């Protein structure tokens, strides 16, 4: 029914191992480059959105993808981050989610180590309605409606109808 | 203290659009009014005529065909709807607010179509009945055939339709 | 120096809305004039007709039921409520000003409901009695019928009604 | 959930113009209402009188001779065009709009040019014919002459014409 | 003394109400068939009553009112019946009554021009021999012509002139 | 009552439909000729039906609609015949139809002024003989001049008084 | 050398509010012209009628009871008021610059009240008398009753009330 | 894909103006609509009267005297000049477009002149002559008089001159 | 190349501000047209009539006395004025533009006051006689009386004074 | 009656404890990572608001969870950083409160001390009116009013009246 944050993380590792073959490794939590042509997936920032009017939290994530490759490999690594791009112009990743919207990519210095030295980050942000519905007002069934009359009112005798009777 | 609202639903007849409809505005109900001065009077007094029409604005974001599909009936006072909202005030006591109307949905309005955006399609419904509930009991029931103008349980204009004969 | 104001409180029927009225206006009082120019003279001089309508406009920000129900009464001058204010300048001095007005009250505007935000209703009363004290003492007193229209104390219409007979 | 405009194609005359046209807007469909407080009411109820004219307008980014010379024809509803879109929502099901119309192409509009900058043309259509459909079946088919104004299959015009004879 | 206008309307044709399609009437205009007079020792003429004119009594309907379009032309002159409702709510609250009890004939029948687009506007006028008008229940006027009733406010002003014809 | 107006109209004239150029009907005016009657022993005259007068049903279309200029002053005087249609459509959906058949002389053809980036509106109008209203199908009118004709809702107004002419 | 004003004061009845008057404007004198074209011409000349009406905006920001009191007073031309300013330039010679004005107090506007900021009335008096004197010798002295338009020193009306007889 | 325009000249009489004419704006063609509901119909269709008037605006920035000799000429369509533009689109292909007009300048505007700026004067011209050809060949040629109203070659006034003996 | 404008100086009567005219807005020149269409045409051509009217709009930051004694004169063409300007362009080559006017002074407007900013009162000229010459020569020259709209040089109502003996 | 900052932590932290089983210890103001789920309550920031009428001060707090885990654990804290936005959408922590604003959620680089290396801030703003209402105008309880006449007017002879009186 309704999506979960290990959803969202399953289906995007899925679908990026069948269109990058070059891809060697797309987790969504790595480290340790290992070997050429990585892309270590991320989370960067989660923001709130127009809150829907039911008890989902509207939230759209700047999901980021980080695309590792040793250095004199620069133009590799763009033609995996052009086939990031390509996906994500009407990509819901299959699973009741709004379109993701691609923000940037660019070559960034991060805070961690670099044996690996040129990365290329790729962020794209979707929104979520995380979480399941929340009813408030009444919670009165269809079983229960009983319509009386103006003599036939009273609590001595019951207002003797149902809703569904004979035609 | 104020009230932030929390929950928020729509109903065009019985279809829960609970979810996607991002902005909804009930009528704004507004008395005929006349700036009056007469003989005896220098500034003027501020005469009620009735009621002045009332349009109700929702704007749902998809093709619905749902809430589409009662543009342009041969029949006005036959899309209805029933919004529903939730008020969260003073120690989480969410007073239950619901605001049931009636009338010709005068206007359905796509907006730009930028190929990528969200849809925004925008309505417009020339409200006939009007019935505001908060917190369970009446607070507004403008019916404006027959003459129904009701404040919190009374009917304002039972005087006039004794005289009227109506 | 000038004036900070600082407490602010709104009565309707004695209801004390302390607190939760985000914004209120105050009748702009104005003279109905007339660019008059005769014979002997070049520039228009501008004569008093009386005044003209008055609108206060306050806006709360809950669901009330205690200022939702004085909309579109039978009869006029029903919703009176009392402003209270109080600015301070001057060492301390916190003069009090009040601002007691009545009249119908002639409109209730609920705004966009975008599922988050606060409520924000909105409202218009066309005032007939106004009663402006600054600091204890009268500042502005306008009845339009009857003709009171007085000033600091004196009536500014009794030349008018000893000439009318009222 | 919300629907995300995916796709955008406009046709002129079959001419594909997938691609360069930005910008397009659908006729918002207005019924022609009409505030009317009879004798026995307060409120005013709001009566169709049929719908008022629907003007289309796309925006191309060239100079196209292709829909160009569309303009100020010798006959209206000679230019039609065909648009078809697609929004996108509840995992993956693409929901095919498409948005036929017809009419005269009334307003040729090429903006501001600063040399450099692209070339955004303006066009607007006032339609006659006008057709969508949502997900393969019919939504609004509104034909203004002979009176076919129909929504989702059903003609609401099918009891005015029996009375006209048409 | 209140402000005190028109708010709302209503009609009654042989009890047949039109709530629901009546945008105008118009009250017979009761006036003096005056005769301006100067004679030998005055100057500035002195308007003797000579008695009232005719009372058309006008209205409009913009629906096929069929109930109000069979009263046209009857042998039955006199047989159109029906008040003229209308209640006037002043500003303390409680509304005061006017109605006014017709009887004429139907004398015209003026359809408007049927603009496709616009309203329709059946404009009437009833020539009426008898009228009553009524004001929180209390009598201001009966009008009757034939048989010489002129009652202003109950008290019969043509009695002293209808004893002596000998009617 | 429903709040009823008038939406759509139609003109046909010898069958020939006129669905394309009329932007205005006018049907007659309908009157009495009222003869104001005060005589010896009333006042406020009383108004005694004469009959009618004269019924000119004005139109218009502002196309070279040649099917509407071939009825101007023939021969044969009420040989243009023609149905003024309309339909109300109310406030509760189905439409009540008001059709209105005529018999006359079209005695004006009124072309407009010619202002060169403006309408037209040839403005007609016909003094109809025959008359005959319907709503719903539901008689109300027939006035027939000649011969005596004036049935008010299908019983007939002037029997009584064409029985003693001889008619 | 531009002026940068430097001090302003305000009367209104001789009571001192140097100080507290933020902001201040005098009335635009504006002649009544009338874009004349007669036969022999083809520009429109421009003739003068008289000037138009006054108005003059000053917005204290206080409660005052000293400028409030003179609205809606039975008598036009009882708000007198004396501006005074200070324009510097030109090696400190800062011209003394007076503006004396008299007419109806035609308008108090007390703003939103806020809770918290300032008070900030509005006034606007339509101004009959004005005397504009710019480093004490005389500019504008507008008397529009007795037609005392009088540009520095000279009456340009001199000529017009001997023909009428003022 | 789309044009972006690449170079931009402008002639007035053969000068050229190649160079400083920062803005262009051609004349926007609009049909002479008029929203025409008859009997048989509800929505209004739209029927075309002839064009309405042409307006074109370029706007210089100098003191030009090659162009400011034209305004209020004795005759219209005194000045012409011809546009020269050229969209560079689809690998190169750069389509010349040219759009030569005529008619009567019929407002020279030069702005602010605020002491150390550029010139920017603007201009207006009442076209009257009006020939826009697309990649050589013709797209909108409307000459008003005589009535020549003509599209990508075929004259849409060729039924009716025939009519009119034109 | 572009034309930037590098030293100002305003006349009014021959004294010298040079200096402080910040901003000076000359006439725009408008021709009186109409939107004609007769019967052989379908686009309407534009007439002339004539110029409509002619304000210059300078703004001077002082408390003149040497601009502000202009106003309101009982004749109109006293104040008069002289433009003084320079536009530097293509390789130092100022050219010296002039603008001499002529007109009624219609409007001396003092903006608000706020106690501690530049004055910039605000002028505005009905002008009837304009006389502009670009590098030395002459380009407009408009008499509205007598008729003697000029272009450079030549006399554009020579053949109309002819025809009406002027 | 009124809040009170202390009246603030304790429920935060009260009702945390009660959703988040996961998160060992959830403490306003804690240090010493000293095991793996982590949550470490702050205060960013205290801001002004609109006033309102009364003397209570209106403040927004940026209240700031930080959510302490060792590296590698990153999916395991954003799980726990979902619990608390889910919580955000409705709380006002059982206090009189208005619902509380999410504002962001992200990794971020702390001053302090980082053997537990990854930490997500979790902030949002809730508004407050702290302190008690301020009553300036008048203090004149109902037991003190008496209202006499003209005649019965001076410090001679008290108006004997009371506004509680006889029917």
């Amino acid at each position: 029914q309704a999506v979960t944050l290990e959803a969202l993380y399953a289906a995007i590792e899925q679908v990026l191992r069948e269109r990058l073959p070059e891809a060697q490794l797309i987790g969504f939590w790595p480290g340790v480059p290992e070997n050429t042509p990585a892309v270590s997936l991320e989370i960067a920032e989660l923001l709130p959105e127009r809150d829907p009017g039911t008890g989902e939290s509207a939230l759209l994530c700047r999901l980021q993808a980080r695309i590792m490759v040793p250095p004199g490999a620069d133009r590799q690594a763009v033609s995996i981050a052009c086939g990031i791009v390509r996906t994500l112009r009407e990509q819901t990743w299959n699973l009741s989610l709004q379109p993701a919207r691609f923000v940037r990519s660019a070559v960034d210095g991060s805070r961690e180590e670099l044996k690996s030295l040129r990365v290329w980050l790729v962020e794209w942000t979707q929104s979520l309605r995380l979480g399941d519905p929340e009813w408030a007002w009444e919670d009165q069934p269809p079983g229960s409606l009983m319509l009386g009359f103006d003599p036939q009112t009273g609590p001595g005798h019951e207002p003797d109808y149902f809703a569904p009777e004979a035609l | 203290i104020p009230q932030t609202l929390t929950n928020t639903n729509l109903f065009i007849d019985g279809v829960s659009f609970a979810g996607d409809v991002p902005s909804l505005t009930l009528p704004k109900l507004a008395v005929k009014t006349e700036q009056y001065r007469a003989g005896g009077m220098d500034a003027p007094v501020s005469i009620d005529m009735g009621l002045e029409a009332m349009e109700a604005k929702f704007s749902t974001n998809g093709a619905r065909r749902e809430a589409l599909n009662f543009f342009g009936l041969a029949d006005q006072s036959a899309f209805n709807g029933v919004f529903r909202g939730s008020f969260k005030g003073q120690k989480g006591a969410s007073v239950p607010v619901v605001a049931t109307l009636r009338g010709l949905l005068k206007e359905v309005d796509p907006g730009d179509w930028k190929a990528g955006e969200k849809a925004e399609f925008k309505y417009a419904v020339a409200v006939s009945y009007y019935k505001l509930e908060v917190d369970g009991r009446e607070v507004y029931e403008i019916d404006p055939v027959n003459g129904v103008r009701a404040i919190n349980g009374v009917d304002q204009l039972a005087g006039m339709r004794n005289d009227l004969g109506l």
